């Protein structure tokens, strides 16, 4: 299938409680493979997946150096952001950044990302062209004019087209046993009455990888979109994910309901009923 | 290098 | 300005009394990132709980997985206790084994 590499940075100021915390995680698809935390005893870019551990001293030294540099830069950005928004120095604020690349089945760059936020709101985003910027407000427009003057987009694109794609491809090869393996959902339907008149049918998907999945209920073959309770996909802790979808049905009409499961691990979609 | 050895002031 | 946590409490594998498992509390969709999560065993705070590294979703909201080894019995009840700046009192979600 296709694949993505993403890094996620989180910087949070905490006045009176020392300098901003900087935490960084790296993912390939839905598999975390590195982390960095400035609040750790000995902050270093550290492995969180078996296939990354083979990388040598120079690797970890490099990545760590990047994380420390970025840490300092985003501490200054927090200061900068206070001035742009006319905010006081007593409040706690957060800068978030996500970036990375998507490749196709053949390892070709499908598209690149570089998005930043301030206090949970969009701040500035590299456009899909990797040459221009979308700024969310007049403060971000200030950053934009700085980044235009400095050919920042130019640098990003050279990364997203070069090192990002190359390293992702290397990771996909080093971790092929897992990163290139989809585990299909294990599926079943449960039934619990609410009253004389109504019963809950709940369609389960367990143990699947990657997280992307579609669970839908049809009644008489018609999607029950506005009528289905759909819980957030949740990690199991063993690499896999879980989800369910529930519908409230009239007692005696359970066989008019079917559950439909779409997932990459499944050759074709599955249809389930209550047994 | 896998992260970007880039990082920019706002 | 702020977003309150969604809370799910559940087991890694389907639960079988007497057979060992992992108990999970998955908190998501919250902002800012500071959060307090306890896993509870008959109302008591479990000591050896770990958690995933802080990450966030496309909408910038944060998510964390808190987990611990446990063995379900027919009598012992479990819960997740969550506090956040958005919440006046800690919010408690019971694990429901039937699910």
């Amino acid at each position: 299938g296709s694949h993505s590499m993403r890094y996620f940075y989180t910087a949070m100021s905490r006045p009176g409680r020392g300098e901003p915390r900087f935490i960084a995680v790296g993912y390939v698809d839905d598999t975390q493979f590195v982390r960095f935390d400035s609040d750790a005893a000995s902050p270093r870019m550290a492995p969180r997946a078996p296939w990354i551990e083979q990388e040598g001293p120079e690797y970890w030294d490099g990545e760590t150096r990047n994380m420390k540099a970025s840490a300092q830069t985003y501490r200054e950005n927090l200061r900068i952001a206070l001035r742009y928004y006319n905010q006081s120095e007593a409040g706690s604020h957060i800068i978030q950044v996500m970036y990375g690349c998507d490749v196709g089945p053949d390892g070709r760059l499908l598209r690149g990302h570089d998005q930043s936020a301030y206090d949970g709101k969009d701040y500035i985003a590299l456009n899909e062209d990797l040459s221009s910027w979308t700024a969310a407000d007049t403060a971000a427009q200030i950053t934009q004019r700085k980044w235009e003057a400095a050919r920042v987009a130019e640098q990003l694109r050279a990364y997203l087209e070069g090192l990002c794609v190359e390293w992702l491809r290397r990771y996909l090869e080093n971790g092929k046993e897992t990163l290139q393996r989809a585990d299909p959902p294990k599926t079943h339907v449960t039934h619990h009455p609410i009253s004389d008149h109504e019963a809950t049918l709940r369609c389960w998907a367990l143990g699947f990888y990657p997280a992307e999945i579609t669970l839908t209920w049809q009644r008489d073959g018609e999607d029950q979109t506005q009528d289905t309770e759909l819980v957030e996909t949740r990690p199991a802790g063993d690499r896999t994910f879980q989800k369910w979808a529930a519908v409230v049905v009239p007692s005696g009409e359970e066989q008019r309901y079917t559950c439909h499961v779409q997932h990459e691990g499944l050759p074709k979609p599955l249809t389930l009923r209550w047994e | 290098s896998s992260t970007r050895g880039i990082s920019q002031l706002w | 300005i702020q977003r309150t946590p969604k809370i799910q409490v559940y087991s890694r594998h389907p639960a079988e009394n007497g057979k060992s498992n992992f108990l999970n509390c998955y908190v998501s969709g919250f902002h800012p990132s500071d959060i307090e999560v306890d896993l509870l065993k008959n109302g008591e705070r479990i000591e050896k709980v770990e958690h995933s590294d802080l990450s966030f979703s496309k909408d910038w909201s944060f998510y964390l997985l808190y987990y611990t080894e446990f063995t379900p019995t027919e009598k012992d009840e479990y819960a997740c206790r969550v506090n956040h700046v958005t919440l006046s009192q800690p919010k408690i979600v019971k694990w429901d084994r039937d699910m």
